[PDB]
């Protein structure tokens, strides 16, 4: 039912930037949002989970808030150091189950 | 005739009142120097439950569903409720929103026959002071912030949780 | 000596010290030991005091005396020169304030 | 309590001891408790993350105008807290009003400024200072504001509740970027304000989720807001202020409202509106102020707060003073109102501006009443016959007005004759060229819509179709707006609404049919009422000789207001004519009649109440007598209670 | 505090890297699910619906799988694949679930 929908990405965003993508597709309602991030080659890490009212706490300052209707994250920077493969999550509290790929290649 | 007559002139008027310069500082003014803002707090209505409630003995055998005038805590698909026509249970002696209320330990066999019904509305509210007692008492255990007096539970769900809003479609079972 | 995780009124403390970032491990940390003789050398926040202080010397200004003035204005551009909006090291957990 | 040696780096000592003295009310103990020095910094940066931060402050190098005008003549200096009965002599002698008793007595109450409530405790610090807030409520208490201000910065509160007792909150501090109130943590100012003058800030305090909420519905302009802030002086802003409210006021407005960007908006201007004249009083620093300046911003404030309360429920608390007013009224009180007509425009402003100021309540003295209906005769008798109104009569108009207005909303009054004569005389400025230019005003927004003659005219008879029928002839308008302007113009002349109704005039229970009425001539010892209908009470009974197909137009001449027990049965009277006259009337007659104009079909045109010689001289001399068309006739209501038609001239 | 977990039975392949799991650190919460991603896809689940702590516990969507031991503290998840066919073989990730800082290791290949 509830599906999550990002915005491809094909510019490198500089080097020195912020960068900020949306995910969000029909209307969720139950259902919170994680932020997972992995490195080409790499076991994903989570980033900034919001649920829709709230945002979480992960040491990197990645701040990612959402909106009455889609989700924001942003990063404040866009080393190519971290030209990795963001993704969104659907999730009421533990069992993240839905996913759509993205592109943030850095240069 | 036609004789002349004077011009038009406003009528006369009284002096006006004499002012004082005699009224001190507080009197003329708010008498207090000390306030605090003006706060116009409001009210809000409440949950009350009227009419329909538990019903006399029970004619079930145990957990387990069926379209028929058997089953001790199962009924079919609603498909329109909004936690308020929930409550009305438009069934044959239906002792809650559901046949039977929830239960922390008849929670997995719900959960268990919840195939694409994720979303569905358990007949357990609060009454504005917390204690969750639907229909049973027992105060059942249910942690949650957003919501206030509607409950919901999932496949990934074991703890009643409120849902964050009412007047959602919530189905009932 | 930085301090990672450590957890008093004014009147049972009289001594505080305050460092640059690069005097300390990368933060930004104050030490207010109490008046050997020094019980305590807690590690407290040097954002929080160096507001603090400047909100008391900024509203007790009416009476300010030309020391008290430079030393506002040394705080003034000090704390604007930390400009920490974020800061790595000292990582551990936590459960309420 | 004690003293600290601080160390940095050189050597610091702060003498805690001596300085709770030199600074009363000081708590250095409950600002430590408040500061919380030892917490982790995860907790820094999980609080510092929640507020909303804004960047790109745009919207700079504004230009600032000079509002206080320079000490001029040889003004003395009037104490606002030692108004004494010897003073000044009148409105011809000049004077000045010192500011810092001013300002004492503006800002009088103290109270707490920054709440103990979440949002404002993560940023801000308590505060506790001299202050005046404007609050309101709508929708049930389901929204709140607070424009608590201060001599040096503004801070407004969009709290709005929801459902489920949960609540959202705003703020749009404003003032100088150097008196803005104290943060802490690790929160700075430039990266929260949104727009920033040379030497002005507009910042923004809310949490991310609550500016979402707010984002929803309310989205701001704050570049152009700020931009008129700073650009403009008190007394316009004012003006621009209560001419906007005024406009809402009509096409039911502010009968019920809504929740958009517009309606806060004017909010958190009416905010600024008071904070600007609050600020220019008190960046003055001990020096002085003009009485004319003083008196302008002051009358717009009371006018900004009659509106506001009579069509919001505001409640505003401090930025008054009594000094002031007291000073207003003596200076008031040595002149006479039945003389305010002979004198210069700008005398006759000031005059009618400290009026205005000197009494704010209503039914307290009503002998202003004279005085405006004494200068809207001079203006009338000086005025060419069936034209627009001029612009500087127009606002000498408006600013008279007050008065009479306030006067006309309460349920029992005095002054009848005054206000019968007032009314009179402003049915006959509302011609069909002044209509026709309220009506342009009204589509274009400008000042001519604003105030009119004809609101406070006795004139029942204009409908919706009679003003479509005379829209103005200057390209049609926009050819759209003037539906809008109509219905406005309708608005404002509803009978049921506005208290605008004849219950201070007698001899007005003797009709039976409010609706069926065009108007009512309160001539001296005799009022005319002119009705379609036979169903009044008068004594005597007059048809005018139109045609079969249009109203009647019935005159009933009450005599003495003194009704009579029933209609006058039978066949009504014919009005006689004179056929002879000779246009010269070197003698002073007609001074007091009252001629009127009606069409056979249109109905009634025009009406000149003759109140000198030269009135009478303008109506002989023009071609207002024109006879060749055989649809319009002349009626010449005599204050001897019978009506006698014009025939035609030599 | 620390969960070891991986483990893998059936014919086919090499299963280089069959072996690892980290955790530690920010705040704990139960349960250890198991995410399947093929090649060119973002994230697919297997039986991880209902893991019972860190060491994980059996679950089925739309699959054959199977899991063991249920210990939050240091437990053993493992795994056990249902004779493995034709194609299905791709990285398979596991996950703490520990909500707030949750951790996630890099385990499992194929061929």
């Amino acid at each position: 039912d509830i599906r999550l929908t990002q915005s491809p990405s094909s510019l490198p965003a500089s080097v020195g930037d912020r960068v900020t993508i949306t995910c969000r597709a029909s209307q969720d309602i139950a259902t919170y949002l994680a932020w997972y991030q992995q490195k080409p080659g790499r076991a994903p890490n989570l980033l900034i989970y919001a649920t829709s009212t709230l945002q979480s706490g992960v040491p990197p300052r990645f701040s990612g808030s959402r909106s009455g209707t889609d989700f924001t994250l942003t990063i404040s920077s866009l080393q190519p150091e971290d030209f990795a493969t963001y993704y969104c999550q659907q999730l009421r509290t533990y069992p993240i189950t839905f996913g759509q790929g993205t592109r943030l290649e850095i240069k | 005739t036609w004789v002349p007559k004077p011009n038009v002139e406003v009528w006369p008027v009284d002096p006006p009142p004499p002012v004082n310069f005699n009224k001190t500082a507080e009197q003329e003014y708010g008498d207090k120097e000390v306030k605090l803002p003006h706060w116009t707090p409001t009210l809000h209505t409440f949950q009350v439950p009227q009419n329909y409630t538990k019903a006399n003995c029970t004619y079930c055998n145990t957990r387990e569903y069926t379209f028929s005038y058997k089953g001790c805590c199962f009924y079919f698909t609603k498909k329109k409720h909004t936690w308020n026509g929930c409550f009305q249970a438009c069934a044959e002696l239906y002792p809650c929103t559901y046949f039977y209320g929830p239960t922390p330990d008849i929670l997995p066999v719900v959960t268990r026959n919840l195939n694409a019904i994720e979303s569905l509305w358990v007949g357990v509210y609060r009454v504005g002071e917390g204690n969750w007692t639907s229909l049973d008492g027992g105060t059942f255990k249910v942690y949650q912030i957003f919501g206030s007096h509607c409950t919901y539970v999932s496949k990934f769900s074991t703890v009643p949780v409120s849902h964050h809003e009412c007047s959602f479609l919530k189905p009932c079972l | 000596p930085c301090c990672h995780v450590t957890q008093l009124a004014l009147e049972n403390i009289s001594d505080i010290y305050l460092v640059s970032n690069q005097t300390c491990d990368g933060f930004s940390l104050a030490s207010l030991n109490s008046p050997n003789q020094l019980v305590i050398s807690r590690c407290a926040n040097g954002l929080n005091v160096v507001s603090f202080f400047i909100s008391i010397l900024k509203r007790s200004s009416s009476a300010l005396t030309g020391h008290l003035r430079e030393l506002l204005t040394t705080l003034e551009t000090l704390y604007g020169s930390f400009s920490v909006e974020d800061l790595f090291g000292a990582n551990l957990n936590r459960y309420a304030w | 309590l004690s003293e600290v040696k601080l160390h940095l780096d050189s050597h610091y000592t702060i003498p805690w001891t001596e300085l709770m003295a030199k600074v009363p009310g000081l708590s250095p103990e409950a600002l430590w408790r408040e500061a919380n020095v030892t917490e982790d910094l995860a907790s820094m940066l999980n609080r510092y993350k929640l507020i909303y931060k804004t960047s790109g402050t745009l919207g700079i190098a504004l230009a600032e105008p000079v509002d206080i005008p320079a000490v001029s003549e040889g003004s003395m200096q009037v104490d606002a807290s030692k108004v004494h009965p010897g003073v000044i002599s009148g409105l011809n002698s000049p004077a000045c009003m010192l500011s810092a008793p001013l300002e004492k007595q503006l800002f009088y109450y103290i109270g707490t400024m920054l709440p103990n409530t979440r949002p404002h405790s993560y940023v801000f610090y308590q505060l506790r200072c001299h202050l005046s807030y404007v609050a309101l409520s709508i929708n049930g208490d389901k929204f709140q504001y607070t424009g608590a201000m201060t001599s040096k910065f503004l801070m407004g509160t969009y709290k709005r509740v929801t459902e489920k007792g949960d609540e959202h909150v705003l703020s749009l501090v404003f003032g100088k970027t150097k008196d803005l109130p104290d943060l802490r943590g690790p929160f700075s100012y430039p990266s929260l304000t949104s727009a920033q003058s040379g030497d002005y800030s507009l910042v923004i305090v809310t949490t991310f989720v609550h500016y979402a909420n707010f984002h929803n519905y309310f989205v701001p302009n704050l570049k152009d807001m700020f931009s008129r802030a700073v650009t403009m002086t008190a007394a316009s802003y004012a003006r621009y202020v209560l001419q906007k409210l005024v406009l809402l006021e009509m096409k039911g407005g502010c009968r019920e409202p809504e929740l958009d960007t517009e309606t806060l908006t004017t909010m958190f201007e009416v905010s600024v509106a008071f904070f600007k004249v609050g600020h220019a009083v008190g960046e003055t620093g001990n020096g002085c102020v003009d009485l004319r300046w003083l008196a302008k911003s002051f009358f717009e404030l009371t006018v900004l707060k009659d509106i506001i309360g009579i069509c919001y429920g505001a409640t505003v608390k401090g930025m008054q003073s009594y000094g002031l007013e007291r000073l207003a009224a003596m200076l008031m009180a040595t002149v006479k109102m039945e003389e305010l007509g002979h004198l210069t425009t700008e005398k006759q402003e000031y005059a009618l501006r400290l009026a205005t100021v000197g009494y704010p309540k209503a039914g307290v003295y009503s002998g202003l009443i004279g005085g405006a209906t004494s200068v809207l005769l001079s203006a009338y008798n000086r005025h060419p016959l069936f034209q627009p109104l001029h612009t500087v009569m127009r606002e000498t108009l408006f600013i008279g007005s007050h008065v009479v207005l306030r006067e006309l909303r309460l349920n029992v009054t005095t002054q009848g004759p005054n206000l019968a004569l007032y009314q009179l005389l402003s049915t006959a400025l509302c011609s069909a060229l002044e209509i026709g230019e309220v009506l342009r005003g009204l589509a274009l927004g400008t000042e001519s819509g604003l105030f009119s003659p004809c609101y406070l005219s006795l004139r029942f008879d204009l409908t919706r179709d009679k003003l479509l029928s005379m829209a103005p002839q200057e390209a049609t308008l926009d050819q759209a707006a003037v539906s809008n302007a109509v219905d406005g113009f309708l608005g404002r002349l509803s009978l049921e609404r506005e208290d605008r109704d004849a219950w201070h005039l007698p001899a007005y229970k003797c009709v039976d049919r409010l609706d069926k009425v065009l108007m009512i001539i309160p001539l001296i010892n005799v009022t005319f009422i002119i009705s379609s209908d036979r169903e009044v009470r008068g004594s005597a009974l007059y048809e005018a000789s139109t045609t079969y197909l249009s109203s009647s137009l019935f005159l009933s001449p009450v005599i003495m207001n003194k009704c009579s027990q029933g209609a006058v049965a039978g066949e009504p009277r014919q009005i006689p004519k004179i056929q002879n006259f000779t246009r010269t009337q070197k003698s002073c007659i007609f001074c007091g009649f009252a001629l009127l104009s009606y069409d056979e079909k249109e109905g009634l045109e025009t009406t000149t109440y003759i109140t000198s010689q030269e009135v009478q001289n303008s109506i002989l001399s023009s071609n207002y007598f024109d006879f060749d068309n055989l649809h319009v006739h002349y009626l010449l209501l005599t204050t001897n209670g019978t009506v006698m038609e014009i025939a035609g001239l030599y | 505090q620390l969960v070891q977990s991986g483990a893998e039975v059936k014919k086919p392949g090499s299963s280089v890297k069959v072996s690892c799991r980290a955790s530690g650190g920010t705040f704990d919460t139960y349960a250890i699910s198991w995410v399947r991603q093929a090649p060119g896809h973002g994230l697919e689940w297997m039986g991880g619906i209902i893991p019972v702590s860190g060491t994980a516990n059996y679950a089925q969507k739309f699959q054959g799988r199977v899991t063991i031991t249920a210990d939050e503290s240091t437990g053993t998840a493992y795994m056990d694949l249902s004779s493995l066919r034709s194609e299905d073989t791709a990285v398979y990730y596991c996950a703490r679930v520990p909500d707030y800082g949750t951790n996630t290791p890099f385990d499992y290949w194929g061929q």
